[PDB]
């Protein structure tokens, strides 16, 4: 299963079952979204 | 001028003259690994589910990298097998007597190591917790390419050596420099100081007779200078230390492209992903992020393709480092031009950013007197026992007739069977009848 | 533009200690643009009688993409007195006034210089403490020296010292009434204002067209001791501004009261790649 | 083109406010601008009126905010990920880039990766080069183990082997004399 | 104009490339040379290019063949056959 | 105008792309004479 694991992506590139000691940096840790924020005009709206 | 007569004309010096040549060869590169999905889509899960259709791209970059990385850290290991020395001499705070050496190392790395590594513009890669001080400060000025990583998705990996290690490599070679440097096979390892190893090789290739080598003290006052007046001029006006900022700035420009194409748009709407699904629909959104997609994977299979001819250059450079290393350092050279300019006496050789740093202390002289000088000289009554210089010449002296004189300084000396060899006789031997050397006395 | 004269600066964002170059609306290096100065009027000794201007109403130009105005850069120094040039006094600090247009043309005696439909006015008032800007339909007036009677040589505004100036009591419409006396104004859309500190510095001063409307610029409120020109205020003007003129103005003055007014500097403004310089405050002080 | 902007409403009985979301990963739509960082209070360094403070490379680094103050970005993070693997032994550990051992957790569950899962152990280790997962720290010295981690560190494995070991490469000194 | 087809050093001036001088003379490179040449039997003669024995060429050629191309004294003192072959070869150079 | 630029964008990213490729085989060139240059330099001084 390609996208399981480190291992997992490492033996789907080099295409075997036997990847070599293929010492790689595998794909990294993105942080999440911890709230959100937002600015903007008060009390104003656009007139039609 | 040549002359017509069966003499010749000598111009021989009356300057020693001690200079410092100051070479640089890089061995490496600095080693850089690309996410190749988080660089192309910044996280965004349609652009990866996108991105499935081109697998085998990502895979074949990461791949070149990883082989790339691995020839650099071959390349140094293999480098470091021939500066080792087999045995060497410790050192202590007073190395060369009479010398001054500030390659000795405060309490590490060297004064002069210390001191190249400072002037020299090179961004701090932080390797301990590099990732903490990017929030913790953030960028530190404009263009801080040592922490776009993190944020672009590529990585600088550390060396393979520490500074305290490589240091050590560099201080058991100059340890070692005396005692390798006077003898035939470095089989064996002669311990004497430095002063000796300094004598025996003036005395040697800079062809100074023994009577002078020890009739001044005034030849460790020129070295002196000339290793002085090495470690004040590390300015822009130094080339070797130009070349040094050259690769430094090499890496740097290496890494800013890549930082630096991730702002264009390839034609898109937007180079950020997440505004362009928040302004259209799937139809077109996949369209428009497939032009990223492609624009990105170009930049980096370029990227890639220039990493590698950087490393198969630096590769070849670290083979010149390693023959200079075995040439220069380790022994005295007989090649001219290949370790500095003059005569070569000595060479050491520091870390230095990306390589090594060599510094090649040559003879220079100066004051030509020109002479008279003969071919050989021949006993008139025997016209078969004749004689020739050996390292040296025979001199007409004006102040016995003839007279020896080393080759590379003017001094002249009593001929004697100690700078003389036994020769057949030739037809440009003078035929010397009245006042006689003791090699030809009967 | 060594020393940064005439930058609009960047619309919506700043830089700290950077060197960019901008695609943007620059003047030239070496631009000597057009000068123009105002001068005091007849004064046969306490009673001002008639007004002393030169021919910039015929003298109309092209709003090619818009301008930029220095202004009051020889004050705090002594110059002469247009109207009698052997009098020097030191010179003053005095804005100019614009005719801003689609469609121009001749007035009723053939004289060039009559803007049609509606036509934007710039005008300062309050002897330098306000700017008043409109937008409208400028129907010329019939009498004595007026654009629709006889014997017309040239429009102009005009402000009395001794009157409009008073010290604290500044008339707030002179010269908006002295625009009344040429002109009647029919069918406007706005008469927006704008006050200004009384000082005697130098000043730049800039306008451009956009979809959005037009756009004025000046050097106060932001970087009133550099010279750097951010946006003030976008006029409701959607018909291509494509002629220019200068409103020539004349104080009425004694001649105790004569006093010297500089000279402000037009330059126009066309698409360039410029090389700026933002410092760690982020004003540009160096251009390329 | 301007430094305000033009949004539709919204309800205005939210805690998104920068001031207290200060020195954490947040989600930002400051103006018509929007995107991920990190804020921090900071020193005013642009021209206030602009409120966006851009870099060369053209994104923000700094904003002026409505409540009086700058804040200055910095672009939420990410931790790098290697994997050191021995095929004759089959076993493996995790080297986390350049980061201190205390911004990681067994599960790691405060980041997101789109790989589902994590290698599979049985704490972690502050090596010069990071943070490791699945080494054992020794006093050991070795030649080589070919598998080297940089700074002159090295991971051993063994010959149900256990977990690999952290030595380090040692200098052989020459003969002294 | 064009002195034939495909005048390549003359289509800069229009294509908008352009062929920069070299940085030194042909006769500063010649006087280089030149001084190389003249330099030939003295320094190859002895040991560290510190002082130059200006000896004729002929002297020079019998030390280079008495020495690495053993040849011992008798016979280079007893051929100007030598010089012969010498120039023999170095006019065979000069046709083809 | 509207397909006037349509037809000069692409003889403008023609000629770009070519003059690139004359910028990129001019580096190779040079960079082998410099180092056949350290060639000569040895064989001045060991043959001459």
């Amino acid at each position: 299963d390609c996208g399981f694991n480190d291992l997992s992506q490492l033996h789907c590139s080099y295409e075997s079952f036997d990847v070599e000691s293929g010492v790689y940096s595998v794909s990294s840790f993105e942080a999440k979204p911890s709230g959100s924020v937002v600015e903007q005009a008060e009390g104003v709206e656009c007139d039609f | 001028d040549q002359l017509n007569s069966s003499y010749f004309k000598l111009s021989i010096p009356t300057n020693f003259s001690f200079g410092v040549t100051q070479e640089y060869i890089q061995t490496t590169i600095q080693k850089v690994t690309v996410d190749c999905k988080q660089y192309v889509c910044n996280g965004f899960q349609k652009c990866e589910q996108l991105l499935r259709e081109y697998g085998q791209f990502c895979s074949k970059i990461n791949q070149a990298l990883h082989g790339a990385n691995l020839r650099q850290d071959d390349s140094v290991r293999n480098l470091f097998a021939s500066v080792k020395s087999s045995q060497s001499s410790p050192i202590i705070p007073g190395f060369g007597g009479d010398f001054n050496l500030t390659l000795l190392e405060p309490v590490a790395r060297s004064a002069i190591e210390d001191l190249l590594f400072d002037k020299v513009t090179i961004a701090d890669p932080g390797y301990m917790q590099g990732y903490d001080d990017c929030m913790q400060q953030g960028p530190a000025s404009a263009r801080d390419l040592i922490c776009a990583q993190y944020v672009a998705g590529y990585k600088v990996l550390p060396p393979l050596m520490d500074v305290n290690m490589e240091a050590a490599y560099t201080s058991s070679l100059l340890g070692s420099i005396a005692g390798v440097g006077w003898t035939a096979g470095l089989s064996s390892f002669a311990a004497i100081p430095f002063a000796q190893s300094i004598f025996y090789r003036l005395n040697g290739v800079g062809i100074t007779q023994q009577v002078l080598s020890e009739n001044q003290k005034l030849i460790a006052n020129k070295f002196n200078q000339a290793l002085g007046a090495m470690q004040t001029g590390f300015t822009t006006t130094n080339e070797a230390f130009q070349k040094v900022q050259d690769a430094v700035n090499n890496n740097a420009q290496a890494l800013s492209k890549l930082a630096s194409e991730l702002s264009n748009t390839f034609g898109a709407i937007s180079a950020s992903i997440g505004d362009i699904i928040q302004r259209l629909d799937p139809p077109e959104q996949d369209a428009q992020i497939d032009r990223l997609i492609n624009g990105r994977l170009t930049t980096l299979n370029a990227f890639v393709a220039q990493q590698l001819v950087r490393s198969e250059s630096a590769a070849l450079s670290a083979q010149l480092a390693k023959d200079k290393v075995n040439e220069c350092v380790k022994a005295q050279s007989k090649r001219s031009g290949f370790c500095g300019q003059g005569t070569h006496i000595v060479s050491f050789v520091v870390n230095a950013p990306n390589g090594l740093y060599f510094m090649h202390v040559g003879y220079y002289p100066s004051n030509h007197i020109e002479v008279v000088s003969a071919y050989g000289l021949c006993d008139a009554a025997n016209p078969t026992n004749c004689i020739a210089p050996v390292n040296g010449y025979f001199i007409k002296t004006n102040n016995d007739e003839w007279s020896y004189t080393g080759s590379s300084f003017y001094a002249p000396e009593p001929i004697t069977s100690l700078n003389t060899k036994y020769v057949a006789p030739q037809v440009t031997y003078q035929n010397i009848s009245t006042n006689l050397p003791p090699p030809l006395l009967g | 533009v060594s020393k940064a004269d005439g930058i609009i600066y960047p619309q919506g964002r700043t830089y700290s200690n950077i060197t960019i170059t901008y695609q943007g609306l620059f003047p030239y290096q070496g631009d000597h643009g057009d000068m123009y100065v105002y001068s005091a009027g007849h004064a046969t000794g306490t009673t001002p009688q008639k007004l002393f201007v030169a021919n910039y109403s015929q003298d109309v130009k092209q709003f090619a993409n818009g301008f930029v105005v220095r202004i009051g850069a020889a004050a705090n120094s002594t110059g002469t007195v247009i109207i009698s040039p052997s009098t020097s006094a030191t010179i003053r600090k005095i804005y100019p006034a614009f005719m801003l247009g689609s469609s121009v043309g001749n007035f009723s005696d053939g004289k060039m210089g009559r803007f049609f439909n509606h036509t934007l006015v710039l005008l300062p008032d309050g002897c330098g403490t306000l700017l008043r800007a409109f937008y409208c339909i400028l129907e010329p007036r019939s009498g004595n020296h007026c654009p629709a009677g006889n014997s017309y040589t040239s429009f102009a505004t005009y402000h009395t010292p001794a009157t409009d100036c008073s010290d604290g009591n500044y008339n707030r419409n002179a010269s908006l009434n002295s625009f009344k006396e040429y002109f009647n104004l029919r069918n406007c859309t706005f008469m927006y204002t704008y006050n200004i500190t009384e000082d005697e510095i130098l000043e730049w001063f800039g306008i451009t067209q956009t979809a959005q409307g037009v756009h004025l610029f000046s050097s106060r409120y932001v970087d009133l001791y550099g010279g750097n020109m951010f946006q003030f205020a976008t006029l409701p003007v959607y018909d291509t501004i494509k002629y220019y003129s200068i409103i020539p103005h004349s104080i009425r003055s004694i001649q105790s009261d004569r006093k010297a007014w500089a000279a402000f500097y037009v330059y126009k403004l066309q698409p360039l790649t410029f090389l700026l310089d933002f410092s760690v405050d982020g004003y540009i002080r160096r251009a390329i | 083109t301007d430094t305000n902007s033009v949004c539709p409403k919204l309800e205005f009985a939210n805690d998104t406010k920068i001031a207290s979301q200060l020195g954490n990963c947040v989600e930002y739509s400051l103006y018509g601008v929007s995107g991920r960082g990190v804020f921090q209070n900071c020193t005013a360094v642009g021209v206030r009126q602009q409120r966006f403070v851009y870099d060369a490379y053209q994104n923000l680094v700094g904003y002026y905010s409505d409540d009086g103050n700058y804040y200055c970005l910095r672009a939420c993070v990410s931790v790098p990920v290697s994997v050191i693997y021995d095929k004759e032994t089959k076993t493996h550990a995790t080297l986390f880039g350049s980061v201190a051992c205390e911004h990681i957790s067994s599960t790691m569950s405060q980041y997101s990766r789109s790989t589902r899962s994590m290698l599979k152990r049985r704490g972690p280790l502050q090596t010069p080069v990071g943070c490791v997962l699945g080494l054992v720290n020794s006093s050991l010295f070795v030649e080589d183990c070919k598998l080297p981690l940089g700074q002159s560190l090295c991971a051993l494995p063994d010959t149900v082997p256990g977990e690999m070991r952290l030595a380090s490469i040692a200098f052989n000194h020459p003969i002294q004399v």
